[PDB]
């Protein structure tokens, strides 16, 4: 199993049926804004916009 | 389909970080405006 | 560094979003 790719980005159009988890996180509002200095130790997430195939 | 409207829906099976369908597609708007401009 | 993201390796979308830079996210904040 991994986390689904889709719901990462921010919305999985399959829902509950998805084979993948729907992790629940929470932005980081420098990272929405553009720049966030944390990097991969932020407590919050950085989504990615590329979409998964 | 919009299977996410039907009565009894859970949104955050569908939205993550608290996004809706309103929320989601104005962050959709702010990817294409930002990223037209940079390199 | 006081600026994680310029060390060889890192990656800078850890950092900046939307395909910014050093560079272009300056030149956007001073706009
Ligand atoms: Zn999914
Ligand atoms: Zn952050």
């Amino acid at each position: 199993i991994k986390d689904c790719p889709w719901y990462d980005r921010g919305f999985c159009k399959h829902g509950p049926l998805c084979r993948h988890r729907h992790t629940r996180r929470v932005i980081c509002v420098n990272y929405l804004v553009g720049f966030c200095p944390e990097g991969p130790s932020c407590k919050f997430m950085h989504p990615r916009f590329e979409l998964p195939m | 389909d919009k299977p996410w409207r039907k009565p009894g829906a859970d949104l955050s099976d569908y939205f993550n970080y608290g996004f809706n369908e309103d929320t989601w597609k104005a962050y959709c708007e702010k990817q294409k405006r930002i990223r037209m401009g940079l390199e």
